């Protein structure tokens, strides 16, 4: 949740193709604005695969997408 | 706007609410050193500019 435009992040498909965004909402209360779209599962890195725990501020995370399945990440801007 | 002074001695005029710039901060939220903030005074009611 970005509180600076209090807004949920969420994947959801557009044309053809899966796009992060945030989700604009009319509703007064911006919390109560829950979609199945934006719910992400939290993946501690660690050096075992089946290995999870807790996480740690110096740690690495991952951040996966309930409904789709895929992972957040980052890639070249058009502009 | 609404005047602002020094005063040695001071009055109610000295009393400066504290309050969050940031939507990330709320009321009762330690104030952390480096934050930005908004200084409002309490009875004039307009924060200072
Ligand atoms: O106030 P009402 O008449 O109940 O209407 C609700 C709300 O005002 C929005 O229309 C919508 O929120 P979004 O803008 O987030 O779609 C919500 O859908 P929801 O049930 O899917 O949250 C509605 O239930």
């Amino acid at each position: 949740f970005h509180a600076e435009q209090e807004k949920f992040l969420t994947c959801d498909e557009y044309k053809g193709k899966l796009q992060v965004f945030l989700r604009t909402t009319l509703r007064q209360s911006a919390t109560s604005a829950t979609s199945s779209n934006a719910l992400w599962e939290v993946e501690v890195v660690h050096h075992d695969p089946c290995r999870g725990g807790a996480g740690h501020w110096n740690g690495l995370y991952r951040f996966k997408h309930l409904a789709t399945g895929n992972y957040l990440a980052a890639e070249e801007n058009p502009s | 706007a609404m005047r602002v002074t020094l005063d040695a001695t001071g009055n109610e005029g000295s009393w400066l609410f504290i309050q969050p710039f940031w939507k990330l901060r709320s009321n009762g939220d330690n104030v952390v050193v480096g934050d930005k903030v908004i200084l409002n005074p309490v009875n004039a009611g307009q924060p200072l500019h």
